[PDB]
């Protein structure tokens, strides 16, 4: 904050909705709350410049799990393989699978 | 990265309970009175590990028990048991409140002749303590070495030296 | 600095106020009869309504 | 990132140059402004559903409330507008031009 | 599938990370039906 | 740059730590330039409502003093509490940085040689 | 005072269904405060169990920590059954 | 407006910028950005002619476009971040939407045209909140997401407002259009310091306040907005064309006034930064702006047009109106500059 | 599926209904007959109440979560917030009321 | 073809908004906006966003845009021209649905565009969460949570919907 008024009085006025690894509702945990308590634990007290390069081993695997972009382009490609080779006949589905 | 870590199929083979949700739901109570000792191990095991991978010995013996608890019934009250389940079953919220006169058939049975006490209203959510020999998991969330924290500031603060210094300022 | 793009460019109200002329005409009239004709039937109303 | 975001993005980017490029009636643009909005509810409720980032969940129902609200301010100014001159012509509204 | 792919290692992870990752529906039904991908994505949202 | 100080206790006119440091003195001659100050505005508020300009209102001419100096005082405390910051600051880091600030090893004029250019 | 009397009186004739509404809505400030019951609100929302209770490694010294659901130790519902 | 209302309206317009001020999550910014938007639209409405609702519109269509770029920018970066946390943006995108959305809200050039329109169309006092208290909340937000800022983009922006902005104020005779074009000019600067210090930001936004919150209040006391009718001062209040004038200099940067030390302290940082040209090419543009200063004291001040008849009537009636402050935020634009190292409270 | 179908069907009967309520009639060939924006002027008074009603309908947006708000341990501050909105909600009433926002006469 | 059935309303959901924002009529604008506006919420049913897709048929639908189409008849249109009609609103719509007709046919034939960001092309379906078993809905709960965590929030956004109130009075007062 500009005015960090919430740490000088100690009131919590927006803080509780930053983070998904912060406290939930039922204890509800986001789906990547692991790769991002990770990363903040990293990346706490030693400034963004520094953080910026050695936590990126954490960053890049939370924004692995936010977006799956990784995750995704490796999918593709078995299934472009897949059918490349259902095409030719070289290859056949299980039971399973079907 | 590495190469996931995966059991083999014939390692993930065990005999299932294949019995419907409302057998389940009819059983509930008493299963988890009967059962808690291999069930709270399991589920302790669960959320120490964080991997399913590491929990399936403890996973295998959640079933044994299972079976061998419903054995029990078929042994000695399946008669009772089964007019009470297909109560619940009819409900599309296979509701408890509408089988109590089925409910206390069963639960009269299992308790002449098993023993076995229905637990009562709150026990089944209580916070347990479980006996295991499994060591603590030491970094579950397989965590690399933190980044060491910037060299503290200390000493004790003086003014600065001849002022601002700035420009021609002298203070 | 006067230029062909700005001759038409005269300077604004003393008191910032334009005079209203474009459009105010708020009162309706209306030719009005009874919902059914079976009573009167013979009523011609001519009235000029605000609001 | 998945394949919806393609869409919903490309819905911001079309009623936002609809929001750009006015042509005659100051109504028309408002409703691209709505559709601004719209959109933004629409990619802010996929990322917080998907990620089950459950405090965040009231999230989209404050954008929608404080945007109609700033709906009703805009619609009051077209009124007033209207009002000036018969019709929500932007072409009218060159007064300040000097 | 990917016997012949130059590279390709076969059940690689995308994470640097070892710990277990809860796999996303492609992972789990990426290679089987139609109808129990369909029931297993939207079946509960479709539900009544 | 100072933002993210170690020791920065956030939203504070004066940290405790400012107590450390000498007090700017009473006769310190910004003070009296701000009290100057001061006097200045209290002479303009009589010029704008022509009122005299030398004797109107002198209750008013000294709260327009008091109020510079009291405002001021504080304002230079905390400006010689944010130079002590940055001295402070930039010592202890030249400390845990040897390797960075090394002591040179520096020669008389009579051992370097400079270029003469003549003035003709 | 009998100026406060009067004037509830006036309202009471002129504008009886405000008068209703302002005395609801007082009684909705007021009497939660005032309430016995009010303290098994909270105590009834969080007997109510919506998460698995994750069990606890047993160190070897947590005597109020229960082995068993049926044991004595833990908290009881036994005030929510009468009530 | 009943003068109750017009209280709780203006204490919104400050809630609002406060609360973008100190809040850490990005939907509380945004909420306090429309807040704020809400809030002022009345005030500038609040003479009811068609110029001040053409101006309302107006003001109201480029807010509400660029608040909505704001919370795609917010979005984007939930998605790539998966948090809201105020602080630098974790998408380039985001960043180059955030930035010119806040340029659009300061009416930083090229996205400036709404600012001459809107502060003629309104009363003095809401160009006065308009050109000085609606500017905290845009730099209070660009001084916190800097670090993630396109350093090109933001030069950019610095550099066009710097020339618009003094080539905009040569051709006006109108003194809310003149200080129209003196508020897009100065926006130049704290942006062009943003990226190497942002401490000289805030010193040249805090001056730059007084300084116009000074113009503004000097204009209201006589009822001027013309250079015609602000050259009538001489025969009516002499004093106040003297203080139009020391602050007038002030506001073109001349030594020895307060007015000079922002671009004497950011000529300083740009240049140890080895930003040669930049600061050179700002301080010769800045000229611009003292020149159409220049002229406007040579009808106040410095020579005496021609009065009217009826002038007579007004010598027999003292000035009514509150001037708040004047005395203290005249001494302030003007003698500051001996002062100058207590901008290190700023830090 | 279901909930897709249902919308369907009776979307669809009703488009039926309506095209054979606009071509049964040419059925009987009835004789050809050969015999016959801006402001309207609106009333501002009709564009309030639209208005009022959108703000008043933003506020129920806002309590529409309250039967599960009921269920949070934290009781005491939901109780707090639900009444703080609605008597915010009277609260605009009541401003409304107060300057003839609810009147009907010019 | 139902497991598309998300991108599927999304292609609509951009049609929709290349009818308004080729900006027809008022009256017709209005009527773009409602059907993306439904679909807009069908999509977000699909995501297991239950309330927050009702709320934009009951807030969105219900109540925003039936005020935008009351003003309009009051103060805009009363009769409008037809639809494309017109060289730049025709224009406009034709050149909106080429970009969207090709954007969808890259998506699909080569499973992955590129503008600005990198999209994929398999199906929405597979970034879908493969663990769901608890006896609540989580959207309801952390919307349920805006009275017990979001305090400030209320404060707020209750103020600003009050203050919208008084300024609307003041803006259409006229004096
Ligand atoms: C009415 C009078 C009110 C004051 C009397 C109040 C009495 C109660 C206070 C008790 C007391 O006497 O002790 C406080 C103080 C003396 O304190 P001290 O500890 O006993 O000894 C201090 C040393 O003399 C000096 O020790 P030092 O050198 O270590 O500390 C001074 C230091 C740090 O101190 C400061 O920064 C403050 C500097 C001003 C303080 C002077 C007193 C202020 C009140 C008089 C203001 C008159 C303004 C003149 C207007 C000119 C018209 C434009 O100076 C600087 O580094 C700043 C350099 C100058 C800045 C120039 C910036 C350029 C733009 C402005 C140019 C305009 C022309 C100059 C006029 C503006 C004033 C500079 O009172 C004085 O007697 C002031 C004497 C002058 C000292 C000035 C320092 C040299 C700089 C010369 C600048 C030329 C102007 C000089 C003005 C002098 C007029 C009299
Ligand atoms: C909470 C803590 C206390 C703070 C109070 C917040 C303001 C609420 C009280 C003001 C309303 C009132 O009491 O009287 C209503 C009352 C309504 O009754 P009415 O006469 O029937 O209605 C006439 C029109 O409504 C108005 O009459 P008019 O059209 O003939 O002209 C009115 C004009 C007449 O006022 C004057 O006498 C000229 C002097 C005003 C400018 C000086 C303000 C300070 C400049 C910056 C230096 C910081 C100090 O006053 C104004 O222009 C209103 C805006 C004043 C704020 C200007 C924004 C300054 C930027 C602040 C930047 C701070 C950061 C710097 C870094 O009218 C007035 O008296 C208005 C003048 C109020 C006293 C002077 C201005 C307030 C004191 C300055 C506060 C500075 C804090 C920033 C304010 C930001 C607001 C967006
Ligand atoms: C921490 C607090 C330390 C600062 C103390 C501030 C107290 C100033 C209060 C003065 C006041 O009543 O303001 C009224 C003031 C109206 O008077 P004005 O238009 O500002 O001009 C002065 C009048 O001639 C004055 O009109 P008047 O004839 O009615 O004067 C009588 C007035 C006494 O009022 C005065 O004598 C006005 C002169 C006081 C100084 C002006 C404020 C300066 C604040 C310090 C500025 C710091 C400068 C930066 C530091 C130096 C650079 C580093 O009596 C009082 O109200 C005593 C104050 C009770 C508390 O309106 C406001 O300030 C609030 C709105
Ligand atoms: C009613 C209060 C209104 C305040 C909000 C409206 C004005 C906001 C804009 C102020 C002018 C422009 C920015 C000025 C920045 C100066 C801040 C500073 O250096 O001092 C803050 C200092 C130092 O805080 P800091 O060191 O943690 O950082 C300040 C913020 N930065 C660095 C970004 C500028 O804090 C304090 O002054 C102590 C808080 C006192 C609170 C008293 C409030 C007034 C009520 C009495
Ligand atoms: C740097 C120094 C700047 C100091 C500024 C001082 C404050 C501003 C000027 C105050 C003087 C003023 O405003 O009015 C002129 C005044 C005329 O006097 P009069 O109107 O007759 O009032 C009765 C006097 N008892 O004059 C007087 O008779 C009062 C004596 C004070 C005159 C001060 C002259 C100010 C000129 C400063 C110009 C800039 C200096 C460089
Ligand atoms: C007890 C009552 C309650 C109020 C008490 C408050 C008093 C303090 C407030 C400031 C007032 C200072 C005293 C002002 C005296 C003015 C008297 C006056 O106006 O008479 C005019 C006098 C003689 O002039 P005359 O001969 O009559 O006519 C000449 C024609 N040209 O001309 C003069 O001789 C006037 C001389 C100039 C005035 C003195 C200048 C003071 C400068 C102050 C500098 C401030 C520095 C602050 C530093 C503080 C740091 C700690
Ligand atoms: C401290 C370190 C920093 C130093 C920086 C410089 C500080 C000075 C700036 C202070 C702020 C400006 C206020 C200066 C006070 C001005 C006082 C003054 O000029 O008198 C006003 C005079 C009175 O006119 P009247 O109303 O008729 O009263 C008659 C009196 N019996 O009105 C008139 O008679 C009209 C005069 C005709 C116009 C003359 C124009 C030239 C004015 C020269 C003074 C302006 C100085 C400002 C520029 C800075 C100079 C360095
Ligand atoms: C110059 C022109 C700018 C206008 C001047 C503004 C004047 C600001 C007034 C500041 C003086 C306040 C004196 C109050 C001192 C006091 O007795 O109360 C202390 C209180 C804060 O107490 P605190 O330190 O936070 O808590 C103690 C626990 N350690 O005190 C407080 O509440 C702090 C008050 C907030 C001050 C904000 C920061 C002031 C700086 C303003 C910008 C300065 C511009 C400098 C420009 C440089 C070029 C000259
Ligand atoms: C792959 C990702 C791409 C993302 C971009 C998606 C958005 C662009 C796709 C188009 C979507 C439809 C949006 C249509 C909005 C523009 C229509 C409009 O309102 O233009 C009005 C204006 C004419 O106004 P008028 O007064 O009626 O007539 C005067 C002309 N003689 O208009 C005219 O003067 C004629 C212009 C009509 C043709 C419009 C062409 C599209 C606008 C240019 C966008 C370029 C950037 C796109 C990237």
């Amino acid at each position: 904050p500009f005015f960090d008024v919430q740490k000088r009085l100690g009131v919590d006025l927006d803080r509780w909705m930053t983070i998904q690894s912060a406290e939930q509702p039922h204890k509800i945990p986001s789906r990547c709350h692991a790769f991002e308590k990770e990363w903040i634990e990293c990346a706490h007290g030693i400034g963004s410049i520094r953080a910026e390069k050695e936590c990126k081993i954490e960053f890049e695997d939370f924004r692995e799990c936010l977006l799956r972009q990784k995750t995704m382009k490796r999918l593709h490609a078995i299934r472009r393989q897949r059918e490349k080779l259902i095409k030719e006949g070289k290859y056949t589905p299980p039971p399973h699978h079907s | 990265p590495g190469i996931v870590e995966l059991p083999s199929l014939e390692d993930l083979k065990v005999q299932e309970v294949k019995v419907s949700s409302s057998v389940l739901k009819a059983a509930a109570h008493h299963y988890g009175a009967q059962c808690d000792k291999p069930n709270k191990e399991f589920m302790l095991c669960r959320w120490e590990e964080k991997d399913p991978r590491r929990c399936l010995e403890e996973g295998k013996l959640v079933n044994q028990c299972a079976l061998e608890f419903f054995r029990q019934i078929k042994r000695h009250c399946a008669e009772p048991f089964t007019e009470y389940w297909t109560c619940i079953d009819y409900s599309g919220l296979q509701l408890f409140r509408r089988c109590r006169k089925q409910q206390a058939q069963f639960d009269e049975c299992v308790l002449d002749k098993l023993g076995w006490v229905r637990p009562d209203l709150g026990d089944l959510s209580k916070v347990t303590k479980v006996k295991t020999d499994r060591p603590l998991p030491e970094n579950p969330y397989h965590s690399r070495a933190r980044p060491e924290p910037n060299p503290e500031v200390e000493g004790d603060l003086k003014p600065a030296r001849h002022g601002s210094r700035l420009f021609f300022w002298t203070m | 600095y006067p230029t062909k793009e700005t001759a038409h460019w005269k300077p604004p109200p003393w008191n910032d106020v334009d005079p209203p002329k474009d459009t105010l005409v708020s009162n309706l009239t209306l030719n009005f009869g009874p919902q059914h004709p079976a009573a009167h039937g013979v009523l011609r109303l001519v009235m000029e309504l605000s609001g | 990132m998945s394949m919806v975001y393609m869409n919903i993005m490309m819905a911001f980017t079309v009623s936002l140059v609809g929001l750009l490029m006015y042509r005659s009636h100051l109504m028309s643009s408002l409703l691209c402004l709505e559709g601004m909005m719209l959109s933004l509810f629409v990619m802010a409720a996929l990322t917080i559903l998907n990620s089950h980032f459950t405090l965040a969940s009231m999230m989209p129902i404050i954008l929608l409330v404080f945007a109609a609200c700033e709906a009703a301010l805009g619609l009051s100014l077209l009124v007033m507008v209207s009002n000036t001159y018969g019709t929500d012509y932007v072409q009218n509204l060159n007064l300040l031009q000097c | 599938v990917m016997k012949d792919v130059p590279g390709w290692k076969v059940g690689e992870s995308v994470f640097h990370t070892t710990r277990w990752v809860t796999p996303m529906m492609g992972e789990l039904y990426g290679l089987r039906a139609s109808e129990e991908v369909l029931s297993a994505t939207y079946g509960f949202i479709w539900y009544t | 740059m100072m933002t993210g100080r170690q020791g920065r206790a956030t939203f504070q006119f004066l940290p405790d730590e400012a107590r450390s440091l000498p007090p700017p003195k009473l006769t310190d001659p910004r003070l009296a330039f701000v009290g100057f100050l001061g006097y200045c505005s209290g002479l303009i508020d009589n010029a704008i409502r022509r009122r005299p300009v030398l004797l109107a209102g002198l209750h008013r001419q000294l709260l327009y003093i008091t109020s510079f100096v009291f405002v001021g005082y504080y304002l230079l405390k905390r400006q010689d509490y944010m130079y002590a910051v940055r001295d402070h600051d930039m010592f202890s880091y030249i400390k845990s940085h040897p390797e960075d600030f090394p002591e040179k090893d520096k020669k008389t004029y009579g051992e370097v040689f400079e270029e003469f250019h003549p003035v003709r | 005072a009998e100026r406060v009397a009067a004037f509830l009186k006036n309202v009471w004739a002129k504008e009886p269904v405000l008068v209703a509404s302002f005395a609801i809505a007082g009684l909705a400030v007021i009497l939660p405060t005032l309430s016995p019951y009010t303290k098994y609100s909270l105590m009834i929302n969080r007997a109510t169990p919506y998460n698995y209770p994750v069990p606890l490694r047993d160190d070897g010294n947590m005597p109020d920590v229960p082995s068993h659901p049926q044991d004595p130790q833990g908290p009881s519902l036994e005030w929510l059954k009468r009530l | 407006m009943n003068p109750i209302i017009f209280i709780i309206i203006l204490l919104t317009i400050m809630l609002g910028t406060i609360i973008v001020m100190i809040s850490s999550h990005w939907l509380l910014v945004w909420i306090g950005f429309e807040m704020n938007m809400l809030a002022i639209i009345p005030i500038m409405m609040k003479n009811h002619n068609p110029r001040a609702t053409e101006a309302s519109t107006k003001y109201f269509l480029t807010q509400s476009t660029a608040s909505m770029l704001l919370m795609m920018a917010v979005i984007i970066n939930l998605m790539f971040s998966g948090q809201w946390t105020v602080m630098k943006l974790f998408n380039p995108m985001a960043s180059m939407l955030m930035t010119m959305a806040l340029a659009m809200k300061l009416g930083m050039a090229p996205f400036h045209f709404w600012v001459p329109e809107v502060t003629q169309g309104i009363p003095l006092s809401s160009g006065l909140i308009l050109l000085t208290w609606q500017k905290l909340a845009p730099m209070s937000v660009l001084y916190q997401i800097f670090p993630s800022i396109n350093l090109n983009l933001i030069l950019t922006l610095s550099v066009l407002s710097i020339l618009i902005g003094g080539w905009g104020g040569l051709n006006q005779t109108q003194l809310r259009k003149i200080m129209a074009y003196s508020s897009i000019a100065h926006m130049g600067w704290m942006t062009a310091v943003l990226p190497y210090n942002p401490t000289m930001t805030l010193l040249n936004l805090i001056i730059y306040i007084i300084m116009t919150s000074t113009m503004f209040t000097m204009f209201m006391a006589n009822s001027t907005t013309t250079t015609l009718s602000l050259s009538h001062t001489w025969n009516k209040t002499p004093i106040m064309t003297v203080l139009i004038l020391a602050t007038l200099l002030s506001m073109g940067g001349l030594p020895p006034l307060s007015g000079f030390m922002p671009k004497w302290m950011i000529i300083q940082e740009m240049t140890k930064n080895n930003s040669i040209i930049l600061p050179t090419f700002m301080a010769i543009t800045a000229l611009l702006n003292l020149y159409f200063y220049m002229r406007l004291t040579y009808s106040t001040t410095l020579t005496m047009f021609p009065s009217t008849n009826n002038m007579k009537m007004k010598w027999q009636f003292p000035l009514m109106k509150k001037m708040t402050f004047l005395p203290t935020m005249v001494v302030l634009s003007t003698m500051m500059l001996p002062l100058t190292p207590m901008l290190s409270v700023l830090e | 599926m279901n909930l897709m179908l249902a919308l369907l069907t009776n979307f669809t009967l009703a488009t039926l209904l309506v095209i054979i309520a606009f071509w049964l009639p040419q059925l009987n060939v009835y004789s050809e007959k050969t015999s016959p924006s801006a402001r309207l002027p609106f009333s501002m008074k009709f564009f309030l109440v639209a208005i009022t009603f959108l703000l008043f309908d933003l506020e129920i947006a806002l309590l529409l979560p309250l039967p599960w708000a009921s269920q949070t341990a934290n009781l005491n501050t939901m109780l707090t917030m639900a009444l703080f909105l609605i008597i915010l909600l009277a609260v605009s009433l009541a401003y409304e009321w107060t300057q003839k926002g609810l009147e009907w006469t010019e | 073809m139902m497991l598309y059935i998300v991108f599927i309303l999304s292609v609509i959901f951009v049609m929709g908004f290349v009818g308004f924002s080729s900006k027809p009529s008022p009256i017709y604008g209005g009527l773009g906006l409602i059907v993306s506006g439904g679909v807009g919420c069908g999509i977000v049913l699909n995501f297991g966003g239950s309330f927050l897709g009702l709320m934009v048929f009951l807030i969105y639908l219900g109540g925003m845009m039936v005020v935008f189409g009351y003003t309009t008849a009051m103060a805009t249109e009363q009769y409008p021209e037809i639809w494309l009609s017109n060289k730049a609103v025709l224009g406009a719509f034709v050149t909106g649905l080429l970009m969207e007709f090709f954007m969808v046919y890259y998506v699909l034939k080569d499973k992955e565009v590129e503008v600005v960001f990198e999209f994929n092309g398999l199906g929405d379906w597979v970034i879908y969460d493969t663990g769901d078993s608890g006896f609540f809905s989580e959207e309801a709960m952390g919307i349920a949570a805006l009275y017990s965590y979001g305090t400030w929030l209320v404060i707020v956004t209750g103020w600003s919907l009050l203050i919208g109130v008084v300024v609307i009075m003041e803006i259409t007062r006229g004096n």
